[PDB]
C-alpha cells in the first residue's frame, strides 16, 4: 500500500497518510475544518480506487552452500521485491 | 567523575612508555589505509596482562576485581591515543591476553564469588546463535532547516556499566517540528550475538548434569567459532536482567540469568617467517629427501612407505589445469587402501586427516547427501573444497551414493536439479578411502576381482589401488614387537 | 475356600529333584530350565492339592506335579531330547 | 480449633449425569471414580499479622476484594 | 526496633560466654571458619536450647524473621574476631543440624508452615545454580535517586518513591553482591511409605555454602523451614517447598562420595601392606563375587579390566589406549547381567545403561539445545568403566558412534555449528545375548551378531559361557530358594562372607582409585620377544588351522589386548616393572578367550544358486521376498535359514 487517501462524507476533501516502515494505524476523526466542530465531526471512509498499490512479493535466499565453510550452517536472507 | 578522568590520565602513561603497543595500533592504522590504496582488520589492541603488573599492581588488581568501572576509561583513553595518531583519511576494543589465573575457572566452578569480574570460561560450545545485527546509532536528516542529527542508543550490553536505557524506535520529529528521516549506511550497526559454553566432557566428575553459561560475542567476535569447538572465551562476569523483583508480582525464586560479555576468544586444541622457507630452500636440493619425507608420516607404522609416498603424491597433486573454451583435466589423485584388519588403515587416515589442511572426514552411512547442499526445505563434499576427504568402511556406503561419488571424483562438479535451487556447484576435493575386504580374510590369496566387492567403473576411478596382507611372519613379527615396545615409551 | 500349604519337614527332597534336573539337563539343551521352573513345581503341585481339597501338600500332588512340568520341559527340547528320556525313568 | 462435621449418607443419591439447578446451594451425594488427584497444596484460607487492618477469611473460592504473617492454612486438594 | 538488638544481644551472648568445658565451641567454630575462608558457622541446637530456652522458643515461632537478626548477630561478632581496627566481611550463612524428631514426608501438611522440620529422603536431581542477590545498589531513571538496597532471607519488589513511577527503579549490576542457589529436589525413601502410591518430592532451595554439597541419589537428612511460594501454573492454591538450613549428608557420606584425588596416609599404608601380599591377586579374585559361583576367568577378567593399562601418548598425536573390553555373552543363569551390577558398583566411576540407552538417557554423546552436551552413556561415564546389555540390540546411528569410539577413545560431532571431539577414556564392558541356544555353538562361533563379526573383532576379551553348577552350585540356588524366610541366618551368613569375603569392597574401590592414578607400568624385554614367540605361534598355527578354510579372528589388536592384561595385572602387584611369570599366566588366560573363539539342510537351501541361475540373472524381483514365495509353499525357510544360506554362499562365492 501506499496511500490509500481516505474518503469523507459531508464537505468531502481528501487526505493523505502515508504509509512508512511496515504498517501505519488508521485514523477518523475529521482532518477536513469543514466538517470539523460543525457539525460535528464528519466521518470518513477508505476508497480502495483512489489509492496506489505497488506490487510486493518477499523471498528468502539461502547460501549457494559452496560458500559455506568447513562448519556451520547455509544462512537465508529474506528480500522483498517491488513494482516492476 | 574526575577519577574516570584519572584513569584515563593512568592508562595514557601506560602507552608511548613502554611504547610496544603502539606499533600495533599504527600499523592497524596504516593497513586500512593501504588498503585504501589497493587497486577488513577488526579494530581492536590486544592488551598482554603479562605488562600490566610493572607498572601499577593497583590498576592491575581492579581490572580483575571490578572491571566496570576501569575497562571503558581505559578504552576512551585508546580510541583517544588512535586519533592522535595519523591521520584522519568507532570506540574500537580492548582484548586482555593473560597471565591467567584466579578466575582461571572452567565454568563448573563460577558464580556468584567470580560475578562482576574478569573471568576465563572454557568449555565446549553449543548451540551457536545465529548471527543477527544490532542497532546502536540513530541518524537522521532534518530538511529544509538541514544540519544533522543523531540519537544514540544505549541497549542492556552498551559499554560495560548499566545505564539508564534509551531504547527505542526512532527520534521522529526532535523539536522544533522538522521531520526526521532514518539516514541508514551513516548510522552505526555492531553486530551481536550469544553463544552458550559447556564444561569440558572430559573433567565432567559423575552422571551429574553439565552446566553452561551462556556468552555474548560482540562486533569482530562474531562467527569466529562453530560449535562444538574448543574454546577459551574471556569477558567480564555480567549478571543481567531483574530477577522478577523489578515488577510486583515474578513470585518464583528462579532470578539473575547471567552471561559473559566479550571479549576475545582464543581457540585451542600458515606463517613461514624469514628462517622457515630459507630451510625449504636448502632442503629441495637434496637428493634422497623424498624418502626421508616419505618416513616422516609414520612415527608409529611399519613399513608401507610405497603408501605413504601416495599420500604425499596426494598432498601435492598435479597442480590443475583448465584449457582454453574446454573441459579442464583432473588434478589431485583418489587413493584407495584394500586389506585384512588391523592394516592401520582406519589408522592411518586421522593421520592423514591432521596434517592434511582441512578435510572433513566421512565414515561409512555416513550421508546423508554426503557432499550434497540436499536443497533444504524450507554437505561435505563441498565444503572440502580443495581439501582431502577421508572415507571409511568404503565398502559399506549405499550404492545410491556411489553414483554421486562418480560424479564427484573424476568430473570434479556436483550438480544439483533436486527440486529446486537447480545448479552446478564445484567440489574439486581429493580422496581417500579404506575398505574391508569382501568376506572374512580372504583378501590376500583372493583373485584379482570379486576381492574388491565393489565394482566397476569405481576401481578406475581411484588412480591408485593398494593391496595390504596381514599374512604372519615370525621374523617380521619380532621386527613388530620392539617398535611396538619402544612406541609405549 | 480351600488354601493347602506345604510342610517343611519331608519336602527337603524337592531340591534334590531339582538338582538331578539341571545339571543332567545342561549336557544337551539350552537352557531352559531355571528356579522359576522349580517354583511352578511346587505351585501346580499345590493346585494337585486343591483338587484333592487337601488342605496341606502331599507327596502324591509331587509326583502329579513333577511328571506334569518335567514332561512339559522334555517335551520343548529339540529331537536330540530322545536322549533325554532315558534319565526321566527314576522321574516318572 | 476448628471440627467441620463430616454427615453420612444423605439420599437424595443422585448419581452424577443426573444434576440441574435445583441442586445448587444444597448439600447433595455423588457417587462414582477417582480421577488422577493433584498434589497437596496448601490453601490460603485464614489471614493474620502482628499489625503492622485485622484478620481477613478468604474464601471459597474467590479471593476478592496479600500480607502474612501466621496465617492459618489448610490442605487443599 | 529495640527489639532486634535484645534479640542479637543475646544471639552476641550466646556466642562469646558458650561453654562445653572449656573450649569456646563456637567461638573457635568461627574462626576456624574464617581462615580457611568458609564464611559459615553451624549451631548445635541442643546447645542453644541448653543456653535459653527463651531464643528456641521464638525460633521455633517466626523463623523466617529472626534467623536473619542471627545471621547479622554472628556477622557482627566476626567482625571482632577475624579484623581489628581503631573488610569487606559477607554476613556468614548459619547451618544448623540437629537431632529432634524426624518428620517423614507424607506426614507433612500445613499446619507446621515455617516451623522448622527435620526430615529425610533420597535426593531425585540437583538444578542448576543461578544466583539470588544480597547486597544491591539502584538508581532512578528520573531523579537519579541512589539506593542501597540490603535484600535479606527469606518476593520482595523494590521500592518506588524517591512522577515518578510507576517503579522507575533499576538494578546496578556493577555493585551488586550475590550469592548462589541450588533447587534440590527429594523423593522419600522407598522403604516407607510407598505403599501402592508413587511417592511425593518435595522441591527444595540450597544456598550459599550448602550448594553443591550433595551428590544426586544419596540419602541425606534435611533440616530446613518449610514454607511456600507462588509460581502461577487458582485459587489461590500456593505450592509448597522446603528452605535448607543447613543440610546434612547421611555417614559419612564425606569421602565417598566426595573422593578427590588425594587422601589419608593410613590408607596408603594399608594399601602398601596389601601390595605385599603374595596371594594378592588371589584374594582379590575373591572379593568381586561373593555371591556368585564360579566362572573364573571371567572372575579374573574383571580385575585385570578395573585397573586400566598402559596409556601412551607418544609422538605423533596417535595414542594407543586402556584397558581392553570384555564380552559376557551366553545363555541366561550366566548372572552376567548381575555382574555388571557389581562392577558398576566396585568401579571408581560407572554407568550401567543397557540399551539402546535408557530410559531418557541417550547412549552416546549427543547435541541438544538449551529451549531457552545432552548427555548419555559415554560422556557422563568418561575416564573408567561402562556396563552395556543387550550389546547387539543397540540401535545402528549410536552403533557407529560406539565402534568409532571404543578404538580412538573420542567421539567426533560435526552437527551444525558444533564441530567439536569430545573425549571417551571409558572401557566398554559388553554383555551380549546370543541367539537360539546352544546350536549357535554348532554354527560357527561367530557370525552371531547381526551379519557381522566385526563387532568381536573390536572386543579384546570374549567368553560364551557356562555356569555348570559343581553339584554345590545348583543345590546352592535351591536351598536358597527353599528358606528365604526366617530366621535371617543366611543374609547373616551373607554378611559374615561379607566381613571375612577378602577386602571389604569399600575398601577394594578406594584401592583401585590408587592404583590407577599413582603407577603406570611397562613391560620388560624378555616378556616382549616372549609374546613375540606367542603371538607368531598363534598366526602360524591357526593359519594352518585355516588352510582348510575352518569357519571362524587373528588381529594384532588380539596382541595388543594381551600387553594390556599383561600391565593391567602388573598394576595390581603396583609395581613399575613387568615379569615374564607375570605375563604367563596372560598368555594363558587369554589363551581361554581363544578356546572361546573356536567354539532343511544348509547345502540345500544353500543352493539359492538354482534361482540365481535360470532364474534371475538380474536378481531383481527376486530378492528376499522371491526366495520367500519360492520358500513359503515349499514347506521350508527360517529367517536364520534363509539368511545363512544367503550368508554362506555370499561369502563361499556362489
Ligand atoms: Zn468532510
Amino acid at each position: 500500500v501506499e496511500v490509500i487517501a481516505y474518503t469523507c462524507d459531508q464537505c468531502g476533501y481528501e487526505v493523505f497518510q502515508e504509509v512508512n516502515s511496515r504498517t501505519f494505524t488508521p485514523l477518523s476523526e475529521c482532518t477536513s475544518e469543514e466538517c470539523s466542530q460543525n457539525q460535528t465531526k464528519g466521518q470518513l471512509f477508505m476508497s480502495t480506487r483512489a489509492s496506489k498499490f505497488s506490487a510486493f512479493q518477499e523471498c528468502k535466499i539461502q547460501e549457494l552452500s559452496q560458500q559455506v565453510p568447513v562448519g556451520h550452517i547455509p544462512r537465508s536472507l529474506n528480500i522483498h521485491v517491488n513494482g516492476t | 567523575d574526575a577519577v574516570f578522568g584519572d584513569r584515563v590520565r593512568r592508562f595514557q602513561e601506560f602507552l608511548d612508555t613502554f611504547t610496544s603497543y603502539r606499533d600495533s595500533v599504527r600499523s592497524i592504522q596504516v593497513y586500512n589505509s593501504n588498503n585504501a590504496a589497493n587497486y577488513i582488520l577488526p579494530h581492536r589492541i590486544i592488551i598482554s596482562l603479562d605488562d600490566l603488573r610493572e607498572f601499577d599492581r593497583s590498576f592491575w588488581s581492579g581490572i580483575l576485581v571490578e572491571p566496570a568501572y576501569f575497562i571503558p576509561p581505559a578504552e576512551k583513553a585508546l580510541t583517544d591515543l588512535a586519533d592522535s595518531m595519523d591521520d584522519v583519511p568507532h570506540p574500537w576494543k580492548l582484548s586482555f591476553k593473560g597471565s591467567f589465573g584466579a578466575h582461571a575457572l572452567s565454568p563448573r566452578t563460577l558464580t556468584a564469588q567470580h560475578l562482576n569480574k574478569l573471568v576465563s570460561v572454557e568449555g565446549i560450545v553449543t548451540k551457536t546463535s545465529l548471527v543477527r545485527p544490532k542497532l546502536i546509532r540513530s541518524v537522521h536528516y532534518a530538511a529544509k532547516t538541514g544540519r544533522f542529527h543523531y540519537r544514540d542508543y544505549t541497549d542492556a550490553t552498551t559499554t560495560l556499566t548499566t545505564r539508564i536505557p534509551t531504547p527505542a524506535i526512532y527520534p521522529t520529529e526532535d523539536t522544533e517540528g522538522n521531520k526526521l528521516t532514518t539516514e541508514y549506511g551513516y548510522s552505526t550497526f555492531i553486530d551481536h550475538q550469544r553463544i552458550t559454553v559447556q564444561e569440558m566432557p572430559e573433567m565432567a566428575p559423575a552422571g551429574q548434569l553439565p552446566r553452561s553459561i551462556d556468552v555474548i560475542l560482540d562486533d569482530d567476535l562474531v562467527d569466529k567459532t562453530k560449535p562444538g569447538d574448543r574454546v577459551n572465551v574471556v569477558g567480564v562476569f555480567k549478571s543481567l536482567g531483574a530477577g522478577g523483583m523489578n515488577q510486583s508480582n515474578s513470585n518464583t525464586l528462579i532470578g539473575f540469568k547471567t552471561l559473559i560479555l566479550g571479549n576475545t576468544v582464543y581457540p585451542l586444541h600458515q606463517m613461514l617467517t624469514d628462517f622457515d622457507i630459507r630451510n625449504i630452500n636448502k632442503l629441495s636440493k637434496k637428493k634422497d629427501i623424498f624418502d626421508i619425507l616419505s618416513q616422516s608420516l609414520a612415527p608409529s607404522i611399519y613399513g608401507h612407505d610405497h603408501i605413504k609416498k601416495a599420500i604425499l603424491l596426494m598432498l601435492m597433486g598435479g597442480v590443475e589445469k583448465n584449457l582454453e573454451n574446454g573441459s579442464h583435466l583432473r588434478g589431485d589423485i583418489n587413493i584407495l587402501m584394500v586389506g585384512d584388519p588391523s592394516t592401520a588403515k582406519s589408522q592411518l587416515l586421522r593421520f592423514v586427516l591432521n596434517t592434511a589442511s582441512l578435510a572433513i572426514a566421512t565414515t561409512g552411512r555416513g550421508s546423508s547427501g554426503v557432499g550434497l547442499t540436499a536443497a533444504v526445505t524450507t554437505g561435505a563434499m563441498v565444503l572440502a573444497d580443495r581439501g582431502v576427504v577421508c572415507i571409511d568402511e568404503f565398502d559399506k556406503m549405499t550404492d545410491v551414493d556411489r553414483v554421486a561419488i562418480h560424479e564427484v571424483m573424476e568430473q570434479q562438479t556436483v550438480t544439483i536439479a533436486k527440486a529446486g535451487i537447480h545448479t552446478t556447484l564445484n567440489a574439486r576435493c581429493s580422496v581417500i578411502a579404506a575398505a574391508n575386504p569382501v568376506f572374512g580374510q580372504y583378501d590376500v590369496n583372493r583373485d584379482p576381482h570379486q576381492n574388491i566387492a565393489l565394482p566397476d567403473s569405481l576401481l578406475s576411478r581411484f588412480d591408485l589401488l593398494f593391496v595390504v596382507t596381514d599374512d604372519i611372519n615370525e621374523i617380521r613379527d619380532r621386527s613388530i614387537s620392539e617398535h611396538v615396545l619402544r612406541t609405549h615409551r | 475356600k480351600i488354601y493347602p500349604k506345604l510342610h517343611q519337614m519331608d519336602m527337603d527332597k524337592v531340591s534334590r529333584v531339582y538338582a538331578d534336573l539341571r545339571r543332567e539337563s545342561i549336557s544337551t539343551g539350552s537352557f531352559p530350565i531355571t528356579v522359576r521352573h522349580l517354583e511352578s513345581i511346587l505351585r501346580i503341585a499345590e493346585s494337585f492339592a486343591k483338587m484333592r481339597l487337601s488342605e496341606f501338600v502331599s507327596s502324591y500332588d509331587l509326583d502329579r506335579a513333577i511328571k506334569v512340568v518335567v514332561d512339559s520341559f522334555v517335551d520343548a527340547q529339540k529331537v536330540s531330547v530322545r536322549r533325554q528320556l532315558r534319565r526321566s525313568f527314576a522321574i516318572y | 480449633s476448628e471440627i467441620h462435621v463430616r454427615i453420612s449418607d444423605f439420599p437424595t443419591i443422585y448419581s452424577l449425569r443426573e444434576l440441574r439447578e435445583s441442586n445448587l446451594s444444597s448439600l447433595v451425594r455423588v457417587t462414582g471414580v477417582v480421577t488422577r488427584r493433584t498434589g497437596v497444596f496448601p490453601q490460603l484460607k485464614y489471614v493474620k499479622f502482628n499489625c503492622l487492618l485485622g484478620p481477613f477469611f478468604q474464601d471459597s473460592n474467590e479471593e476478592i476484594r496479600v500480607n502474612g504473617e501466621k496465617t492459618v492454612y489448610r490442605n487443599y486438594q | 526496633d529495640d527489639d532486634n538488638t535484645e534479640i542479637i544481644k543475646s544471639f552476641k551472648n550466646f556466642i562469646l560466654e558458650f561453654r562445653l568445658d572449656s573450649q569456646f565451641i563456637y567461638r573457635d567454630q568461627l574462626r576456624n571458619n574464617i581462615l580457611v575462608k568458609n564464611y559459615s558457622l553451624t549451631v548445635n541446637m541442643e546447645h542453644l536450647i541448653g543456653y535459653n530456652e527463651d531464643i528456641y522458643k521464638k525460633l521455633s515461632d517466626e523463623p523466617s524473621d529472626i534467623i536473619p537478626l542471627f545471621e547479622t548477630a554472628i556477622t557482627q561478632v566476626a567482625k571482632r574476631i577475624s579484623i581489628l581496627s581503631r573488610n569487606s566481611l559477607p554476613t556468614f550463612q548459619l547451618i544448623l543440624n540437629s537431632n529432634a524428631n524426624q518428620i517423614p514426608l507424607r506426614d507433612l501438611d500445613s499446619e507446621h508452615v515455617s516451623k522448622i522440620v527435620r526430615l529425610s529422603g533420597i535426593i531425585i536431581s540437583t538444578s542448576v545454580l543461578s544466583s539470588r542477590a544480597t547486597y544491591l545498589s539502584i538508581m532512578c531513571r528520573n531523579c537519579r535517586h541512589t539506593t542501597s538496597i540490603t535484600i535479606n532471607n527469606f518476593t520482595v519488589s523494590l521500592p518506588r518513591s524517591c512522577n515518578c513511577g510507576p517503579d522507575p527503579y533499576i538494578i546496578i549490576h556493577e555493585s551488586s553482591k550475590f550469592i548462589d542457589q541450588q533447587f534440590l529436589k527429594l523423593q522419600e525413601i522407598p522403604e516407607l511409605v510407598p505403599v501402592g502410591e508413587m511417592p511425593r518430592n518435595l522441591t527444595m532451595t540450597c544456598d550459599r555454602y550448602l550448594t553443591n554439597k550433595v551428590i544426586p541419589g544419596t540419602r541425606v537428612t534435611i533440616v530446613g523451614i518449610y514454607s511456600i511460594y507462588n509460581s502461577k501454573n487458582g485459587v489461590a492454591i500456593r505450592t509448597p517447598y522446603i528452605k535448607i538450613l543447613g543440610i546434612q549428608s547421611d555417614v559419612e557420606t564425606s569421602s565417598i562420595w566426595n573422593s578427590v584425588t588425594m587422601f589419608t596416609e593410613e590408607e596408603e599404608e594399608e594399601f602398601l601392606q596389601l601390595s605385599r601380599n603374595p596371594k594378592l591377586y588371589e584374594i582379590l579374585t575373591n572379593s568381586i563375587a561373593p555371591s556368585i559361583f564360579g566362572n573364573e576367568d571371567i572372575k579374573k577378567a574383571i580385575v585385570c579390566l578395573l585397573m586400566g593399562g598402559s596409556k601412551k601418548i607418544l609422538p605423533d598425536g596417535m595414542r594407543l589406549r586402556g584397558d581392553i573390553n570384555v564380552l559376557l555373552l551366553g545363555d541366561p543363569g550366566t548372572a552376567k547381567s548381575q555382574l555388571l551390577k557389581f562392577v558398576e558398583k566396585v568401579s571408581p566411576i560407572a554407568v550401567y545403561t543397557s540399551g539402546k540407552g535408557s530410559s531418557a538417557a541417550g547412549l552416546t554423546a549427543s547435541v541438544q539445545r538449551d529451549p531457552m552436551l545432552e548427555g548419555g552413556a559415554m560422556v557422563l561415564a568418561d575416564g573408567g568403566v561402562v556396563c552395556i546389555d543387550e550389546f547387539d540390540k543397540m540401535r545402528d546411528e549410536d552403533r557407529v558412534a560406539i565402534h568409532e569410539a571404543m578404538e580412538q577413545q573420542t567421539i567426533s560431532i560435526a552437527k551444525a555449528g558444533i564441530t567439536t571431539v569430545l573425549n571417551s577414556r571409558t572401557s566398554v564392558l559388553a554383555a551380549a545375548n546370543p541367539i537360539y541356544g546352544r546350536y549357535d555353538d554348532l554354527k560357527s562361533p561367530g557370525d552371531n551378531i547381526d551379519f557381522q563379526t566385526t563387532i568381536l573383532s573390536r572386543f579384546d576379551m570374549i567368553f560364551i559361557v557356562k555356569d555348570d553348577h559343581n553339584e554345590e552350585r545348583d543345590i546352592s540356588i535351591a536351598n536358597h530358594v527353599i528358606n528365604i524366610h526366617t530366621g535371617n541366618a543366611n543374609a547373616m551368613q551373607n554378611q559374615q562372607e561379607e566381613n571375612g569375603s577378602e577386602i571389604s569392597i569399600e575398601k577394594m574401590k578406594r584401592y583401585i582409585t590408587y592404583c590407577r592414578l599413582k603407577c603406570a607400568p611397562r613391560l620388560s624385554p624378555q616378556a616382549a620377544e616372549k609374546l613375540s614367540s606367542n603371538f607368531v605361534t598363534i598366526r602360524k598355527q591357526l593359519l594352518i588351522n585355516e588352510l582348510e578354510s575352518t569357519e571362524r579372528p587373528i588381529t594384532i589388536r588380539q596382541l595388543e589386548a594381551i600387553i594390556r592384561i599383561t600391565e593391567s595385572l602388573a598394576k595390581l602387584e603396583l609395581s613399575p616393572i613387568a615379569q615374564e611369570r607375570h605375563v604367563d599366566e596372560a598368555i594363558r588366560l587369554f589363551q581361554a578367550s581363544t578356546m572361546d573363539a573356536a567354539s532343511t539342510s544348509l547345502s540345500e537351501i544353500r543352493r539359492f544358486e538354482q534361482e540365481l541361475k535360470r532364474r534371475l540373472p538380474i536378481g531383481w524381483s527376486t530378492s528376499y521376498q522371491t526366495l520367500r514365495r519360492e520358500f513359503v509353499d515349499t514347506h521350508r525357510f527360517s529367517q536364520l535359514a534363509l539368511d545363512k544360506a544367503l550368508y554362506a554362499l555370499e561369502k563361499h562365492e556362489t
